RNA sequence: CCCCCGGGCUACACGCGCGCUACAAUGGGCGGGACAAUGGGAUCCGACCCCGAAAGGGGAAGGGAAUCCCCUAAACCCGCCCUCAGUUCGGAUCGCGGGCUGCAACUCGCCCGCGUGAAGCUGGAAUCCCUAGUACCCGCGUGUCAUCAUCGCGCGGCGAAUACGU
């Protein structure tokens, strides 16, 4: 059987697919073990290392992620992978573990950008020019 | 087996530096023209200077004397379509200074805008002289 | 002796327009290819009449974007600066220049002392 | 086994090392006298940069094909130091890319779809995948997690 | 053998009207329709300065015109065209039909 | 160049950066024990989630706090080591990757030179760089410079800021690097050497405070 | 005599575009075939259908 | 008052406001590897092919815009050179040449190549903006527009420190 999941992180969207296999994970056609940089690789692989060998050596996961930066892509893929694993196992020990570790694995992140306002719109909403009187 | 300060045309360049960057101490030669001349001569610019054979120096000089004949495209040269002869040429320091001088002086001799700006010492091209350019 | 890129005057005079333009810089080549205008051409007629006989008067003009050609050497041309007609006697080393480079608009600034 | 199982760095390096046996791929007359784009300051420091550029163009036509010259220009361009003015992005030059692709064609590694771009041929595919197989067998010595792939 | 209908309007009342009309037509009659399909809304923004002079702090008015878009495919029966072309087409709606 | 077994590193156990443990680390100051987060993690990155809540900083791992301190430009609107440090385009501001790597190298050097756990080293350094100060209080109309005690959370903020500033100092317009500087600072503060900006300022602050008691 | 009274047909420049309501020359909204000054547009926008939507 | 030609608002011993670039290793260069969103588009956007070292030139599919185009962004990662110097930092000023727009480019436009290589080694008294996807850092679109963006209005990328007070 096959299962599909999704994940969102600011402006980025990931779709993951899990099925039976040997333990391979691919993100945009390439393995996760040669993902650079390390700060994104650990981000993506933290749920797998929490789930363990006896669960991950039996499945194969493929993620297609597009939009919004490499860090956002990595977070979205992490979310999708956690959700897919929890569903595929229908295990609750895993869910408790993930929740005590970081509840944004399964739950998402709702933060987006604030629109910009005049008096130096380019910089941001709250930043302004300086005066000297 | 490395000369620590070599003596190239007119100039006593430093041997402690690579050749491409040591040749840069000559007026009329940048890093890019230097790399060109060295790739034509057949020398490794990425090597510590000092082992600059007399014949290598002589060939560098042969090239600097007439670069176009030895390749060196006419668009990588310092003075294309010379006002008096055509004959795209590259000058190093001496008729370089003198050629700058002659250009400015011919501009002054006909009483042109640019010549008068050179005389008075003010910006020549188009700049706005109200807020900046304070002596 | 004067030599413009190898060639002398007597040669530049007999040379064509498309040959001469190959010696000039890009800007003047482009201008002279895109072509002259009614004003410039009436001035050229005036000059060709003056260099031989008919015209016996000074040559005045408002045309400052006009380019100095070899056929214009040996003449005097009065160019407008906005207020007055400045005389310019055209020397061989002017070739390739606009008439406005030899007729200035603003006066040299000699600063006084600041005020309040 | 495939181009997607190894990194682009080592693969481009090894492909450039291997392209030095194809006689149809030789640097042109003006190669040692030019920069790679207006956005550049200084010209290339390596003496065998042609082969690296050709190998990269080859891998790119593989990955993102069919593709033409302007998109490759956009990939190979970059940021510029404009002096006291702020920095802008500018695209690279086209003659290098054209000559690279024409050489790969003459060598029979790519072909042009009549109307949209250029793609690789089966022999080009085999070239790349064999080189990647070699490199992956080498890497498995260090990263034992790649064996399963 | 299918006819394609493009509807554009600044008001959704007329759009709901026309689309329910077409649905009733093609349902009471034997003829198939795919949709209606909502296309992305096209908005025109014009931002200008309030002050007629140059003094005072600068403040800006943001004006926005919105345009909604719908698509339908109707299978192009004969009775279909005859009963479709004669419908109340208000002035706040633009309609364009073509063949495929 | 970095070897490949370090460029492509794969962790298997829950460990800070996959390399260093926490169970062998022991705090001793009962005031700072409950604010030094020693949770077992792999990536110290919280993405700014714990800022809004008042005491939300006690849930952030020390390493993430240090990384965020190191993520700085230097000293604007005040002088440190005698001089302003304003970089403004060559600064690592909003670049957590570089700070991550700096801290990693520093930890490697510390382990190499000490043969202990760099987290234990950092813990003792904090313990020895946390100051136990003076302010201005008005007892009605009149104001006096008084001596008041400090809270653990502000102590921690002080110590981390001072360590990072010491590193930024010793790496200023010199041949030394930021990682080596941070390692030097940490070892010095842990073994109580006056060579350390942080221990120095701790002693100075307590010295002044003792006066105005 | 009668010729030195009418203006040339400019194709580009500030002097090729007017406002059909006020007659001004310079600050003309150019957006989407509209030819109105900023003042006149800000006065007659709702009658064309623009709104706040902020 | 209404039209045409030429000049000027671009003039510079100086005092000020707002900014851009820097005074370097928390970096410069070369070659490789990645990753967006907002908006706009008929004599307009122009993929694809061919010329050209570059700027640019010659043809031209399609597209009245969830269909085609502008559009493989930079900061970031990898390897090599440089190792604390007015330097491989910095990049003003000037010379020769090659192009575009336009009826016209000197006064008074923008781009490209080769050369040239000025101040500046962290900044007193004083003073500005910022409580979270905020501030700092990075680039892009659109308005103006025949040509010209260190500006205004907006867009996403990476992403903190402190206080929950007077
Ligand atoms: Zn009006």
């Amino acid at each position: 059987r096959v299962i599909q999941t999704a994940g969102k992180r600011k402006t980025a969207v990931a779709r993951a697919t899990i099925r039976e296999g040997k333990g391979r994970v691919r993100i945009n056609h390439k393995p996760v073990e040669i993902i650079e940089p390390e700060i994104a690789r650990f981000t993506i692989m933290e749920p797998l290392i929490l789930a363990g060998e006896e669960i991950v050596s039996r499945v194969d996961i493929d993620v297609k992620v597009e939009g919004g930066g490499f860090m956002g892509q990595a977070e979205a893929a992490r979310v999708a992978i956690a959700r897919a694993l929890v569903e595929w196992t229908n295990d609750m020990n895993l869910k408790e573990k993930f929740m005590k570790y970081d509840r944004t694995m399964l739950v998402g992140d709702s933060r987006r950008t604030e629109p910009h306002k005049p008096n130096r719109s380019t910089k941001g909403p709250r930043a302004k020019r300086q005066k000297s009187y | 087996n490395f000369r620590h300060i070599v003596r190239v045309a007119g100039v006593d360049i430093d041997g402690h530096k690579q050749v491409r960057w040591a040749l840069t101490g000559i007026k009329g030669i940048g890093i890019n023209f230097a790399t060109m001349v060295l790739r034509v001569a057949g020398i490794d610019p990425f090597m510590k200077a000092g082992y600059l054979t007399d014949e290598q120096v002589k060939k560098i000089e042969e090239i600097l004397a007439d670069p176009v004949a030895h390749g060196i495209p006419a668009w990588a040269v310092n003075r294309p379509k010379d006002y008096e002869t055509g004959k795209d040429m590259h000058l190093i320091t001496a008729k370089l200074v003198m050629a700058w001088r002659e250009d400015v002086n011919r501009l002054r001799r006909i009483r042109a805008y640019r010549g008068i700006r050179h005389e008075l010492g003010l910006p020549v091209r188009g700049q706005r002289t109200r807020s900046n350019f304070r002596h | 002796e004067f030599r413009y890129r190898g060639y002398t005057l007597d040669e530049l005079l007999n040379m064509s327009l498309e040959e001469f333009a190959k010696l000039l810089p890009s800007r003047q080549r482009r201008s002279l290819k895109r072509g002259l205008s009614p004003e410039q051409k009436k001035l050229l007629r005036k000059i060709r009449l003056a260099k031989k006989g008919k015209y016996n008067k000074p040559i005045r003009t408002h045309s400052r974007d006009m380019i100095v050609l070899p056929e214009m050497v040996g003449m005097t041309i009065h160019v407008y600066n906005g207020k007055e007609f400045v005389p310019v006697e055209i020397k061989e080393e002017m070739i390739g220049h606009y008439l406005g480079e030899f007729a200035m608009t603003r006066k040299v600034v000699q600063h006084g002392s600041p005020g309040v | 086994a495939t181009v997607y199982d190894v990194p682009g760095d080592l693969l481009v390096e090894r492909v450039a090392k291997a392209l030095k046996e194809v006689p149809e791929i030789k640097p042109p007359e003006w190669a040692p006298f030019v920069k790679t784009g207006r956005h550049k300051e200084r010209l290339p420091e390596q003496e065998d940069w042609w082969y690296y550029r050709v190998a990269s163009v080859f891998r790119k036509v593989y990955i993102d094909g069919p593709v033409g010259i302007e998109r490759l220009r956009t990939w190979y361009g970059g940021r510029k130091n404009r002096g006291h003015a702020p920095e802008h992005f500018y695209k690279a030059g086209g003659s290098i890319i054209r000559k690279a692709l024409q050489q790969l064609e003459a060598a029979g590694f790519v072909q042009k779809v009549p109307g949209e771009g250029r793609i690789v041929t089966p022999k080009g595919q085999s070239f790349l995948d064999k080189i990647a197989t070699e490199l992956k067998k080498e890497l498995e010595e260090q990263i034992p997690e790649l064996k399963k792939y | 053998q299918k006819a394609r209908i493009k509807l554009a309007s600044t008001n959704i009342k007329a759009l709901n009207e026309v689309t329910d009309q077409i649905k009733q037509i093609a349902e009471r009659t034997g003829v198939r329709m795919s949709g209606p399909i909502p296309l992305p809304t096209k908005r025109i923004r014009i931002t200008t300065r309030k002050s007629p002079d140059g003094e005072g702090s600068a403040t800006f008015d943001r004006f926005e015109l919105r345009v909604h878009k719908r698509l339908v495919d109707i299978e192009a029966d004969e009775r279909a065209m005859r009963q479709i072309m004669r419908i109340r087409v208000p002035e706040d709606v633009t309609i364009e039909i073509e063949l495929i | 160049a970095k070897p490949l077994t370090e460029r492509f590193f794969i962790p298997k156990e829950v460990k800070v950066m996959g390399r260093w443990s926490v169970e062998d680390v022991t705090v001793e100051d009962p005031s700072l024990k409950p604010y030094i987060n020693l949770d077992a993690r792999i990536l110290p990155h919280s993405h700014g989630r714990y800022a809004k809540k008042p005491f939300g900083k006690a849930n952030v791992h020390i390493v993430e706090r240090l990384i965020n301190k190191v993520m700085r430009s230097g000293a604007s609107h005040y002088k440190a080591g005698g001089h302003f440090m304003r970089r403004e385009h060559r600064s690592i501001m909003s670049k957590k990757m570089k700070a991550y790597e700096v801290v990693k190298e520093a930890f490697m050097i510390i382990e190499r030179r000490t043969k202990q756990n760099p987290i234990q080293v950092l813990v003792k350094a904090i313990e020895n760089s946390a100051p136990r100060d003076t302010t201005t209080i008005a007892f009605g109309g009149i104001r006096y410079h008084m001596s008041v005690d400090v809270s653990p959370l502000r102590r921690l903020d002080i110590a981390l800021k001072n360590i990072a500033l010491g590193a930024s100092i010793k790496c200023y317009r010199n041949k030394t690097t930021y990682a080596q500087a941070l390692a030097e600072e940490i070892i010095a503060a842990a073994n109580k050497d006056p060579k350390s900006f942080a221990y120095s300022k701790k002693e100075e602050i307590e010295r002044i405070a003792q006066s105005s008691r | 005599k009668a010729d030195y009274n009418k203006r040339k047909p400019r194709k580009f420049g500030k002097g090729a575009r007017r406002c059909m309501r006020c007659g001004q020359y310079g600050p003309i909204i150019r957006i989407h075939g509209l030819m109105l000054c900023r003042h006149c547009f800000r006065e007659v926008a709702p009658k064309l259908g623009f709104k706040k939507y902020e």
